[PDB]
């Protein structure tokens, strides 16, 4: 049910590095993890993924600079050779399907671990947004390509300076706890998320995650987020 | 399927 990271770690250009998820209340053994990087700034973007029986996936831009591994209880993300372009916050998730389904989410979140070293796409539109307190924020994701299942499209908030939140998965259905006026729709190539009644505790970044078909592209893929700013 | 468990 929780995700342990190790230290925030300041490195020399070209030094191999090991980011250890260790995990409180489950058994890798059941479930997959999965890494997932964010830049100073910027927006998420997926690393790979170890399956239940130690089965690894990564983006293509990724392959051979990154090797995840695993124990029972823990997951690394080695860097084999780390550059400028390696300073993020590295999150790690749990990847959420089981032997029925597959609805494509990370659910449960890491709280990241910051690194300073010193085809399929989502297009998420609009890249920012301001709203009035009251008002209705749609978001489109816009796929290259049909996703997994044709509907495993995920949303996920961040507000600043914390890890990303699970609001909606397989398109249209509401994690636990989450209000109910976020709601999102979609199919095929095309998905948005509608907040019905803006509030100022809505003020975040909005990202979209869909699941691909891993033998014909990146496993996984996010937009490039949505700012949304809340008038009051 | 899963299809993370195929290579
Ligand atoms: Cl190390």
């Amino acid at each position: 049910q929780s995700l342990e990271e190790s230290g925030g770690r300041l490195v020399t250009p070209g030094t191999p590095l090991t980011l250890t998820c260790t995990v409180s209340g489950f058994s890798l053994n059941n479930n997959a993890m999965t890494w997932v990087r964010q830049a100073p700034g910027k927006g998420l973007e997926w690393i790979g993924l170890i399956s239940r029986s130690g089965i690894t996936h990564y983006a293509n831009w990724a392959k051979g600079r990154f090797t995840i591994s695993k124990t029972s209880t823990t997951v690394d993300l080695k860097i084999t050779t780390s550059t400028t372009e390696d300073t993020a916050t590295y999150f790690c998730a749990r990847v959420d399907y089981d032997d029925y389904r597959d609805w494509g989410s990370f659910n449960v979140w890491g709280p990241g671990t910051l690194v300073t070293v010193s085809a399929a796409v989502l297009t998420q539109t609009p890249s920012s947004v301001s709203s009035a307190v009251g008002g209705t924020v749609t978001i489109n994701c816009q796929a290259s390509q049909s996703l997994y299942n044709n509907k495993n499209l995920a949303w996920y908030q961040q507000k600043p300076g914390q890890r990303p939140k699970l609001l909606i998965y397989s398109a249209s259905t509401l994690a636990s706890g989450v209000p109910s006026r976020f709601s999102g729709s979609g199919s095929g190539t095309q998905f948005t998320l509608t907040i019905n009644g803006v509030q100022s505790d809505d003020a975040a970044t909005y990202y979209c995650q869909g699941e691909f078909s891993c033998s014909s592209a990146d496993c996984n893929a996010f937009g490039g987020g949505t700012e949304v700013v809340v008038k009051g | 399927f899963p299809q993370f468990s195929y290579s």
